């Protein structure tokens, strides 16, 4: 509740940017199998406080 | 007796 | 106990509109549940779900939140509306989630569904705020994976080190929770004297930082 | 104080005597198993490691590392019935 | 903290008495039966009534003024310390100079009438909850497991025995064998009357007569080639006592028993509505709603009136003609669970507390 | 006949092509009598249909349907001991909800299916009645009136065919109770069948536990009463033979550990057959072939009996498996609690060999921690791998906080009150935390206390706690003085052994001493610590600060902690005044209890208690006259007042604070006071040495159905208390109180047992060696006191 009133109300944190990793000459890295991938999304759209939630007219 | 009451 | 009068459709979703835009949820989530209550099959039923899952949630009624998303999305597959009820179901899965060593099914959760909503529909306008949240979400992961191996380090277990900071550097690779747990994982194989994998890992660790 | 750790998969030294070179991957996973540790970094390596820690007794290791080819067909056999 | 009770209980009946009733005597015995179900009552014959209390003790009384004759009690104890009771439940009989008396412990006892000694103890399959009923020199017994025995009155040694099946969950108490005609009527506890044969036991009909719900018959009774039943829950039915096929049917039961005089029925509802039926086709005579659930006795018809106890110790005169209350009276403060004894000219009846009243008019 | 068009009449909820497709009929088709009834049948059966009728017209296909009024609203009336939300559960369960349509026809069922639960929660003669409210827009309201009625509770269970034990003694290990009385706590009187099931399986082992291999349970009976308002059940059963056990033979693909099997099948020729003996040698054959690495070692006994001799032979088949190895351990639902709480307390490793014992021992611990209400287990199998598991743990989390109050009475202290509130899972981070206080004749306490139970990985836990504390003397039955004291205390607690714990820490306190009656052990305290205080009034101030380490250990092997009937405890205690503080001394003690059974059904024990302590001062000052060690009361010496026995007091001439005739003083210069003064109040001493020696009998006259329920013992005790330091050649006409021979005995009989007040203890005995200046108190008792 307490701790829930700060996510559900206004809450938004931005974290570190996601950096890919170097493999060493001579040998590679596991597999990714890509699970849990980021989609690269364009476009400048509104987020944090500039996003409004209220449901669409409809 | 003892009464005990969890919060 | 909040009585709400028989009044017309028009006039009492006024008061519901009026009352959601001053900012008080408790009683524009009755008046929305007596309207659908008294009208099941309404002109704007729809409407009335809508912001029935817009204040559940603000009201912090994450579990009635949640269902009512369920019931739309499986009565109304096709609406024009969709992208914005799964956004807001991956937002509830977030609030739910809420402190990274504890469960994160709900994180498991909301990235799932925010990652269906950005490949479904990437001109949606919710679409970066889902990018930005699963980015947060998959460091938390990364991060939950990451105190696990941490625990088991101090305890002594040197193959489940190994076996852990592995699988995150194949579902996680680009986080900076693998990049802290790399060293673990060179700890782990110089105790188990494979000075051979110890020295692979060394390599890796010195050609990224 | 303390309970004891247990780690990796169990050599029974009956089972490491079974295996040959010239084995398969399958063969070789039928008479020990399949191991708990494997190489990541590019070459296929596989580590069996037996490792017991009783309540304050002390630490031993058995370490059995088998080297197949790109064909999946066992090439080196190491064996470390202890560690130094 | 308050508790409540579906069914109110019905008030007292306020009846100016028609005669005066009294009490020639009483005499204690130990206890009683208490709390328990059990179907203990006292027994006449010859001038001289026998009782009996769970515990194990055992009086004879003279019936004229209450004067004990001999006194024994059947609780075995492992010195002067340890005393476990004998658990005393299945009705006190007497016939050809014996008493017979059940046991919860699956025990039957045969005393002599003369002395109280034990002439015989056997071990029968299991709790002998009914009474003893004698016949063709055999004592027939009906247990819990819904076993029906034959022992012998000299031997004690069990001749035969039926197996009747019961269902998971019954009602308390056991229905005792009615002899007619050289066979053995009985009801079960799953809602069948049967009928077995005294020679060796063979069935010759069993039916259902029922509509959680049970069905118990307790006692069915037989007059002129018809076996009249009732079944807990379930109904009357008039059966014939060959094939056993239904003749007619009330949807009305009990489980205490009931009595048959003349060309009517008179019983006792499952609520305890008394009720005056006809033998032809059961068609109610008068009935009486005024003790609903006051937890009636077995009527007895005493000098032709009803008469009835009820847990709270009043025992009730009721017309037989229209069922209008002759008399009341106040006898015992434990109250009556079992059934009075009519005969002889007497009217005995068994407390709670074991206390046996003598009543007159 | 042919359809162009199709109409409808009534539809409000279902959607018209929803309502065609669910139809077989389609437009542009031939229809028939039996299309319409299969139409109307299926329109029926839609479940939101109360009247279908579909006519004729002259070209459309007219249908009128009767929607079935919503539900809008469901009530409960007289559900006093059935909570709403979980009839709500069960109702929605069955299928009545709230948004869904109701069936006029199906408020017979819904009242059937409510009183068959309340059958099953107990009440027999329980009734429903629904009441239907219509409300416009085809809805509707159902109302639910209970009457609830009157539970039906047990009345007798009996046992036919028992001749060896009696039926009292085999139901006196039963959950099922036809008897309780009103000053014990043995259980609730009602009917489960879970708790009979549970009774037949006691009642089966509790008779092949003594040999009768050949038990069998012929059947059992539940009755009602007419009226149900009592329930009796009957258990037909038939013991054979005691029997005697031959040997045991073991067969199987024991892979190669016969030799160490062998030796866990070794028993005694003659002895009785045993079940719970079998059923240990499996499981140490179990953990004997897990401890090789095999996760599911089966084990199946089968017995072999022989009338003619009455001897059974065992046949012990074992068929240890395949090794299974974990791939993951994986906690779910640790909303609060965080991932190492929950895994420190797992006895298997990730990473390694599976085994089915460490598995449920972790389960074990999980549910003795106490922080969830539920814990289950499931080892689920990983694609791909033959021999690989992922084990899981599921878990409901509890409230962790509490409140607590309770009142106690005894002679030894009067009124007893208590109270505090309690954290035991602070933030889900496994730190105890919690506020106590504690209020008698004559002390009061208080202490704020923080606790980590895991300080380092194998569990050695660290503990501090802040304390204040008041104590009158003159209330405790010694010499007149007051102390207030406060301090802090840390500590370590080592485990070594599972029944061993050492710990060791430090500590602070101050104590302010003030009303000192004058006397000659407290003034011989006072010169040593360097104060030269009056001796002729008690206006007197003394403080001091003390810094003092503090050492333990406890050995802990009672089998049981209620009424325990084998095993033995040690508590030993220490202190040390560590130098830079104002008191220099140090102080022991040690405490021992055992228990000594000698018979097989553990009724008739031995019990052995001592207690030893001692204590002194080291750099030429003495103990703290607080510190002293009491003896007598109801604790150490029975039979005799509490801190009665040791040294007395030895007041000097004195004037009185605020003189009053009527009134007794300890020889005050107002009452001709002009030397030394004996007295009969005690004060204590360093040494003491107690002992106790204990007969614990069955309570002879209670019900054989509840006797193990009251304890019952005959005790003899002896006890001495001494001070070293007294000088007899400079008080020459007084007693000698540093003598370790005066000990004083008593002997008398003791009962015990569980009340709704709580513990209930009494004691009477009869000190029948006593010294000058004790006195005796016989009956003493204690009340619900715990704390």
């Amino acid at each position: 509740r307490y701790k829930r009133q700060v996510s559900g109300d206004e809450a938004y944190l931005e974290a570190a940017p996601l950096a890919e990793l170097h493999a060493p000459a001579g040998m590679i890295l596991p597999v990714t199998s890509g699970d849990y991938a980021i989609p690269v999304t364009n476009g400048s759209g509104a987020v944090g406080k500039a996003l409004d939630i209220r449901p669409p007219a409809q | 007796w003892n009464w005990t009451k969890r919060w | 106990k909040e009585e709400v009068p028989d009044n017309p459709p028009n006039e009492i979703y006024a008061t519901a509109q009026q009352k959601l835009q001053d900012g008080n949820w408790r009683q524009a989530i009755t008046q929305l549940e007596a309207l659908d209550n008294r009208y099941p099959f309404g002109p704007y039923s729809q409407q009335v779900q809508l912001d029935l899952i817009y204040a559940y949630y603000k009201n912090a009624d994450l579990p009635l939140a949640q269902a009512a998303i369920d019931r739309f999305i499986r009565l109304n597959p096709t609406h024009p509306n969709i992208d914005y009820v799964m956004y807001m179901r991956g937002l509830t899965n977030m609030a739910l989630d809420d402190r990274s060593d504890r469960d994160p099914q709900h994180a498991r959760a909301a990235f799932s569904d925010f990652s269906k909503l950005v490949r479904g529909y990437p001109n949606s306008q919710y679409t970066t705020d889902a990018t930005k949240r699963l980015v947060f979400l998959k460091d938390r992961l990364a991060k939950y994976e990451y105190s696990v191996a941490e625990y088991y380090t101090e305890r002594g277990a040197w193959v489940a080190v190994v076996n852990r900071v592995e699988g995150m550097l194949r579902d996680y690779p680009d986080t900076q929770a693998t990049r802290d747990a790399l060293p673990l994982m060179e700890n782990a194989y110089r105790q188990m004297q494979m000075n051979a994998q110890a020295e692979k890992v060394a390599k890796i660790i010195a050609a990224n930082s | 104080y303390r309970p004891d750790i247990n780690q990796g998969n169990y050599l029974t030294a009956n089972d490491v005597s079974k295996i040959r070179v010239g084995m398969t991957q399958q063969q070789v996973a039928y008479a020990l198993g399949t191991p708990l540790m494997s190489d990541p970094f590019g070459t296929n390596t596989w580590f069996y490691v037996f490792r017991q820690q009783p309540g304050h007794e002390g630490v031993t290791q058995q370490t059995l590392t088998l080297t197949f080819n790109s064909s999946g067909v066992l090439t080196n056999i190491d064996n470390k019935p202890a560690l130094s | 903290n308050s508790e409540e009770d579906v069914v109110k209980m019905s008030p007292l009946p306020t009846v100016e008495n028609q005669f005066t009733p009294t009490t020639a005597w009483s005499t204690s015995v130990g206890s009683g039966i208490g709390n328990f179900y059990s179907n203990l009552h006292p027994a006449l014959a010859d001038n001289v009534v026998y009782a009996a209390d769970r515990a194990g003790l055992v009086k004879a009384l003279n019936a004229d003024d209450g004067k004990e004759i001999w006194s024994v009690s059947l609780a075995e104890k492992d010195g002067w310390f340890s005393k476990e009771p004998a658990l005393l439940s299945g009705g006190v009989t007497v016939s050809g100079g014996h008493v017979y008396i059940g046991s919860e412990k699956a025990q039957v006892y045969a005393l002599n009438t003369s002395d109280g000694t034990v002439a015989w103890q056997t071990k029968v399959a299991g709790e002998a909850l009914s009474r003893p009923v004698v016949s063709d020199g055999l004592v027939l017994i009906h247990t819990s497991n819904g076993q029906l025995q034959a022992l012998n009155e000299a031997d004690g040694a069990v001749k035969w025995t039926v197996n009747l099946d019961m269902p998971s969950l019954s009602l308390r108490g056991e229905s005792a064998p009615t002899t007619a005609f050289g066979a053995a009527v009985v009801g079960g506890d799953n809602g069948r009357v049967s009928a077995v044969l005294m020679e060796q036991g063979q069935m010759i009909w069993q039916q259902r007569i029922s509509q959680r719900l049970s069905d118990v018959d307790t006692t069915p009774v037989v007059v002129n080639g018809v076996v009249f039943a009732l079944a807990y829950n379930g109904n009357l039915t008039a059966l014939d006592l060959r094939s056993g096929q239904i003749m007619w049917k009330r949807e009305l039961g009990s489980v205490n028993d009931f009595i048959v005089d003349g060309n009517r029925i008179y019983l006792v509802d499952q609520n305890d509505r008394v009720m005056a039926l006809t033998i032809d086709g059961g068609v109610t005579l008068w009935t009486q709603s005024d003790l609903l659930h006051r937890l009636l006795t077995s009527p007895v018809l005493y000098n032709g009136n009803l008469v009835v106890g009820d847990s709270e110790g009043y025992l009730h005169w009721i017309n037989v003609e229209d069922g209008r209350f002759v008399a009341q009276q106040k006898v015992d403060s434990s109250g009556f669970q079992t059934e009075p004894v009519a005969a002889d000219g007497k009217l005995l009846i068994q407390a709670k507390d074991g206390t046996v009243y003598s009543i007159t008019r | 006949f042919v359809v162009k068009d199709i109409h409808f009449e009534g539809l409000q909820r279902v959607a018209v092509g929803a309502a065609l497709l669910s139809m077989p009929v389609r437009t542009g088709d031939t229809v028939n009598d039996e299309d319409i009834s299969n139409t109307i049948r299926a329109l029926f059966a839609t479940g939101n249909f109360e009247d279908v009728r579909v006519l004729r017209d002259g070209d459309t296909l007219l249908v009128q349907v009767k929607e079935r009024p919503t539900i809008a609203s469901i009530t409960f009336s007289g559900n006093k001991s059935v909570k709403d939300d979980m009839l709500k559960q069960n109702l929605e369960a069955s299928g009545v909800r709230v948004g869904e349509s109701l069936d006029r026809t199906t408020i017979a069922d819904i009242e059937k299916g409510l009183e068959d639960f309340y059958y099953s929660v107990g009440k027999y003669s329980a009734s429903v009645k629904a009441v239907v409210t219509p409300l416009p827009r085809n809805r509707v309201d159902l109302k639910l009136v209970f009457q609830e009625g009157v539970s039906a509770e047990i009345q007798q269970i009996n046992i036919v065919g028992n001749h060896a034990f009696t039926t009292d003694e085999l139901i006196s290990h039963f959950q099922l109770r036809d008897e309780v009385p009103w000053w014990n706590v043995v259980g609730d009187r009602k009917y489960q069948k879970q708790k009979l099931a549970g009774d037949l399986e006691t009642l089966r082992s509790y008779y092949l536990d003594r040999g009768y291999a050949r038990f069998n349970i012929d059947s059992t009976q539940v009755s009602l009463t007419p009226d149900k308002k009592g329930i009796y059940v009957t258990v037909n059963i038939t013991e054979g033979d005691q029997y005697k056990l031959s040997g045991v033979e073991v067969s199987g693909n024991l892979a190669g550990h016969s030799a160490e099997i062998e030796q866990l099948t070794k028993i005694e020729p003659g002895e009785l057959y045993n079940g719970t003996k079998v059923t240990k040698m499996e499981d140490d054959i179990k953990k004997l072939l897990g401890r090789y690495g095999y996760a599911y070692p089966r084990v199946q006994s089968m017995p072999e009996i022989n009338d003619a001799d009455k001897t059974v032979k065992l046949r012990v088949n074992v068929d240890a498996g395949n090794r299974f190895y974990v791939r993951k351990i994986r906690f779910e639902g640790n909303d609060t609690s965080k991932d190492a709480v929950l895994r420190r307390e797992m006895r298997q490793m990730e990473g390694a060999w599976l085994g089915s014992d460490l598995v449920d021992q972790g389960k074990e611990r999980l549910n003795r921690l106490g922080f969830f209400e539920t814990v289950d287990t499931d080892t689920q199998r990983v694609p791909g791998s033959p021999d690989q598991v992922d084990v899981v743990y599921k878990v409901k989390e509890r409230n962790t906080g509490s409140f607590n109050f309770g009142i106690g009475y005894g002679t030894e202290s009067g009124v007893s009150f208590q109270a505090g509130v309690q954290q035991d899972n602070w933030l889900g981070t496994g730190y105890a935390v919690g506020i106590n206080g504690t209020k008698n004749d004559y002390q009061t306490y208080a202490e704020l206390s923080v606790t980590n139970p895991y300080f380092t990985v194998d569990g050695v836990s660290l503990g501090g706690r802040l304390f204040y504390n008041d104590f009158q003397a003159d209330d405790a039955d010694l010499s007149d003085y007051t102390n207030k004291s406060y301090g802090t205390d840390v500590t370590l607690g080592f485990p070594i052994n599972e029944y061993n714990s050492l710990r060791a820490g430090l500590g602070y306190v101050h104590n302010s001493l003030s009303n000192m009656q004058p006397q000659v052990a407290m003034w011989r305290y006072l010169y040593s610590m360097g104060e030269h205080p009056s001796t002729s009034d008690q206006d007197n101030s003394f403080k001091t600060d003390d810094f003092t380490f503090n050492y333990g250990w406890t050995y802990n092997k009672l089998d049981r902690g209620y009424f325990p009937t084998d095993g033995s405890r040690v508590n030993l205690t220490g202190k040390v005044t560590i130098p830079g503080s104002d008191n220099e001394y140090y102080k022991v003690t040690l405490d021992t209890a055992t228990y000594v059974p000698i018979d097989d059904d553990h009724k008739w024990v031995v019990l052995g208690r001592t207690r030893w302590g001692y204590g002194d001062g080291l750099g030429g000052k003495e103990m703290p006259f607080y510190e002293n060690f009491y003896a007598g009361g109801s604790s150490t010496v029975r039979g005799f007042q509490s801190n009665t026995i040791g040294p007395k007091a030895v007041y000097f001439p004195h004037q009185a604070s605020n003189y009053d005739p009527d009134y007794d003083y300890e020889c005050a210069t107002q009452d001709g006071a002009k030397d030394l003064c004996k007295s009969d109040d005690a004060v204590g001493g360093n040494a003491m040495a107690v002992a106790s020696l204990e007969f614990i009998t069955p309570t002879p006259f209670i019900s054989d159905k509840y006797a193990n329920s009251v304890r019952t013992s005959f005790f003899w005790d002896m006890g001495t208390v001494w001070d070293t330091n007294w000088d007899s050649s400079q008080y020459s006409g007084y007693p000698d109180y540093s003598d370790p021979s005066n000990i004083r005995m008593s002997a008398g009989i003791a009962l015990q047992w569980m009340s709704p007040l709580g513990p209930l203890v009494f004691s009477y005995a009869q000190p029948f060696k006593k010294y000058d200046g004790d006195k005796a108190e016989q009956f003493q008792f204690n009340i619900g006191k715990t704390w």
